């Protein structure tokens, strides 16, 4: 499980290392949105979540958008694209503390690609 | 029904974007 | 949490400096449409609220006004365009003072840039 | 009907993708 | 807040030095209308009322006419142009004494820019 | 606050100087026209009324008919042409005397002009 | 439903320019 | 339905620009 | 309906021209 680190400024802000062997810890509260930007010029594909009345999915382009519509809503997310998958466990809070308003991911395989 | 009860609804029922 | 500094004259023209990694309080009273206008010719491609009921959106071009619509309206907004990704935290105040009639940003990665 | 019931219900409901 | 002067021939016509970063408390009884007029060659954008249904609106080029059509009307009006931002803080009086019929805007910008 | 001048025949038809910081005192009574004349050539844009329904307003080129059509009809009129704007205060008389039959204006800025 | 109350109401319901 | 509670109710209804 | 009332409501509802 990776559980994204959070920026200096606002704990609202969290960053992932992309690890295609490891799923990404999404907590999400009751009433925020999530803001899931994939890489750029990556072309999304398919995406199949544990429960598609749980959480309610936007996307435009490369812009993710998911956001609770149900108690208790645990489930996961796989969105795949042209590149790589993705694989998130939303599992959503219960005292509306802590929310995750962005996640950024860090390709370390894009870089070493380019090394 | 309180207020938070039904703030609380509005949250669950609301989309993304309205329209 | 950026909170915006007011101005001079009046506090009900604040003034935040973006931040890419934060994110921007924005405290809105009952009955009053706030200003948020964006960068001079950034393109707007999509946002998500909270809520979709709590809040009223309206946009022209690079002006943008939102109004609560609703009782308890806590939310997020973040509007994605073109250049940049803005994250507001609408807190709706319960007395109706210290509102808020226009928020405008201050970019110092596009002045960086030029530097 | 407890809120677990109607959650597991709501689970074996709905479908990979809605819409 | 910009508090108008009124002239001094009758109380009923104001003037105000438009500057941007503060508001103009625009004071409007019950049945009469308001006339806002706008600079010269001033293309309006948009506008947006802390409430629709409390105040009336209509514009005809430059000339913008408001008209209270409800109790207890305390909004706010942003109307935005081409050039600037225009922000007025309706509020209702209740006992129809000292009227405003014509509110009128004195811009040191554009003197500023031609000098 | 202009009252208007009445002619030394009769005190039916009055007379009034043109002030762009003047509002125009019209006493209507019930059951009576009053003939609102404005200057030749001038062009009619728009015009605003305290009440759409307390009064009623006939218009043909120039010429301007206004009669009370509801009881206390206690308004303004804000008639605006090319050139210039008109203020109104039109005030309902409940004893149905000193009526105003036609107002005329004398414009001492186009005056200025030709001199 | 005294006359200063039916004018205040009319006052309120009353367009800018009637048609 | 207090005159106060009417005019909340009609802030929260009133959209931004009428028509 | 005296007289004068009904001559008052109508100079009230009589338009500028008829037709």
């Amino acid at each position: 499980l990776d559980v994204p680190s959070s920026s200096r400024y606002d704990h609202r802000i969290r960053y992932v290392t992309y690890n295609p062997a490891d799923v990404v810890q999404v907590d999400t509260v009751l009433g925020v949105a999530t803001h899931i930007m994939l890489e750029e010029g990556e072309q999304y594909l398919t995406h199949a979540f544990g429960d598609s009345e749980a959480y309610a999915f936007a996307r435009k382009g490369r812009h993710i958008f998911i956001k609770p519509q149900a108690e208790l809503a645990n489930t996961n997310l796989i969105v795949v694209t042209d590149r790589r998958s993705y694989k998130f466990r939303l599992q959503m809070r219960n005292d509306r503390n802590g929310a995750m308003y962005e996640l950024a991911f860090r390709y370390p395989d894009t870089q070493a690609r380019q090394t | 029904k309180t207020p938070y009860e039904l703030a609380r609804e509005r949250m669950l029922r609301s989309g993304l974007t309205a329209g």
